[PDB]
Order: C-alpha cells, then structure tokens, then sequence
C-alpha cells in the first residue's frame, strides 16, 4: 500500500552570551509591573470570526 | 423585517485531515467483507476523523464478515482483527480495508459512534489487555497478524 | 489548510431550482454575488525575540 | 557546560488520500493532493519557527 511521508526538525537551544565574571550573576534584561489597571486606557478589540 | 430580509447563514461545511499513523512503525491491511446487519451508516457520520476496532466472525453463516467490535461480548472481544483508519462508504462498497498493524493515537480511537471525537475513549483503555492494544504513549500499538 | 472548494462555482450551486411556494409561480429577480475569505490579523507572530 | 536539544515530527499520506481527493464544488481529475503536501510542508516549517 503506497504512502508518502515528510519528516522535519532541528537541533538547538538558546545560549545566553554574557555573564558577569566577578560574581557569576546575569543582568541584561529584567521585567517590571508598572500599571495596575491600564486596559481602561485602551480601545476595544474586535472578536474572532468563528465561521 | 417585512420587505427586506438581511443576511442569514445557509450552509456550513467543515473539513478535516486524516487519522495520522506512525511512519516508523509500518502499515499492513487486508480487505474484508462488511457485516450487513450492523448499521454501518452510523459509523461514518461525522466530518471529524476517527478509527474503530473491528472483530471478525470466526465461524457461523457469516464467517469472514467483519463488524465493529462490541465491548460487552467476549466472543466479540477475542477475535478482534484490526481497525479502520480512514473512513468508508457502505452505500457503495461492502468491502472495507481493515488495517492489521499500525500505530494510531489514543485521541483517534473511538469505539462508539456517539462517543465524542478528539477525546480518548475510556472503555478501550479499560479493555486494552483483552483487545491486545499496548499503550506506551498517546499512540496505540497493535499487530494482530503475529 | 483550506476546504478545497472551487470558489466561483459554490455560490452558483448553493441555490435550488425548486423555488415554488412563494407566489405559486417563479418570480423574477437579479442576483449579484461576492466572496471574501476572513482570518484575524490580531494573532500576530513575535518579531522581537529574534532581534535578541 | 551547554547542551542542545532535538526536535522531530512526521506526516503520513495514505493511499486513498493520495489516489483520490477531489474538489468539493467541482469535478476535476485527481491532482489536488500536491497542494495539500505543499501546505503541510510550509506548516512544518512554520512549526519549527514557532519552536
């Protein structure tokens, strides 16, 4: 019974480049919670078309 | 409301993919007569993809005719021979292509026609040893030839 | 994936040639038609995390 | 020490999907599965970019 197949993929992982050398900490990006409620300062969005 | 009627949905057609099997494991299929007593048009209703375990009559007047396996009768449980992956039209063919050795997910094995699709049927898992389906992952494994 | 229909024939084939029961005879009418496929542009991909 | 990962998935097209798959509102000879394989190929490429 004739069939047909396709396989696909890769190898990898994201590497952090910089590290501190005196202590071994990392500081390049950080997050923050600045606004408690700010959805009121935003226009509404149209809904999804479930056809 | 009276002289002008607005838009209104008439039709709705949805279309799915097929039931995926493993490439690495293999396929083996042998075509069988369909048992005319069971209502086959119920088993091929919905557009969702499914697959269902099939047991063969060992003997009797309909020896060779295959029917969907009932999970209540042990003489229908022991003689299971395979599972129809794709789907079929009994209004044009009494001879379905039963697959004997394949590897189908748990999501796409529905032994009842009114059981909800895309959801694992539980009575197949609670009869996994009698039906000789080994579960190792999501994907089932069965070789009824050996 | 798409539902593999032919676009310029589905609208021509949806209607029925029975069409008797309104006035008990076939009325006249004029029909124009249109097709527009829809998909939300708000499910955007992330274009920042490959600049990092 | 760093170490990468591995990623694969696959497709199968059966014999009665390849052999006959027609248009729904048209009657053409069976050659439609080529576009279906093209869409699944592009979808697996997008799936790797999603990872």
């Amino acid at each position: 019974p004739p069939y047909y197949a396709i396989i696909a993929g890769f190898h990898g992982l994201p590497q952090l480049s910089g590290y501190n050398t005196e202590d071994f900490s990392f500081h390049r990006f950080k997050w923050l919670k600045y606004a408690n409620n700010v959805q009121s300062y935003l226009p509404p969005f149209p809904p999804k078309v479930e056809l | 409301m009276d002289k002008v009627k607005l838009f209104q949905t008439i039709g709705r057609v949805e279309y799915w993919e097929r039931v995926p099997r493993l490439h690495a494991y293999g396929v083996f299929a042998l075509p069988f007569p369909m048992d005319p007593d069971v209502n086959w048009a119920q088993w091929f209703t919905g557009p969702h993809p499914r697959a269902f375990l099939v047991s063969i009559h060992k003997y009797g007047p309909k020896a060779g005719h295959v029917y969907p396996t009932n999970l209540t009768d042990e003489d229908a449980l022991l003689n299971v021979i395979g599972m129809v992956l794709d789907g079929h039209d009994y209004e044009n063919d009494p001879n379905v292509t039963v697959t004997l050795k394949a590897a189908v997910p748990i999501e796409y094995v529905q032994q009842d026609p009114q059981a909800p699709a895309l959801q694992p049927h539980q009575a197949v898992l609670d009869a996994a040893e009698v039906l000789k389906l080994k579960v190792i992952k999501g994907h089932y494994f069965f070789d009824y030839t050996r | 994936m798409r539902v593999p229909i032919n676009i310029n024939n589905a609208l021509a084939r949806v209607r029925d040639p029975l069409s008797i029961g309104g006035l008990k005879f076939p009325t006249t009418k004029e029909i124009q038609e249109a097709v527009a496929a829809i998909a939300d542009k708000f499910n955007q991909e992330n274009d920042l995390v490959d600049r990092f | 020490t760093w170490s990468p990962l591995a990623f694969k998935e696959s497709r199968v097209w059966d014999e009665k999907e390849i052999l006959y798959l027609g248009r729904l509102a048209d009657e053409v000879q069976a050659g439609v599965i080529n576009e279906q394989i093209a869409e699944s190929l592009t979808w697996l490429m997008a799936r790797m970019r999603n990872r």
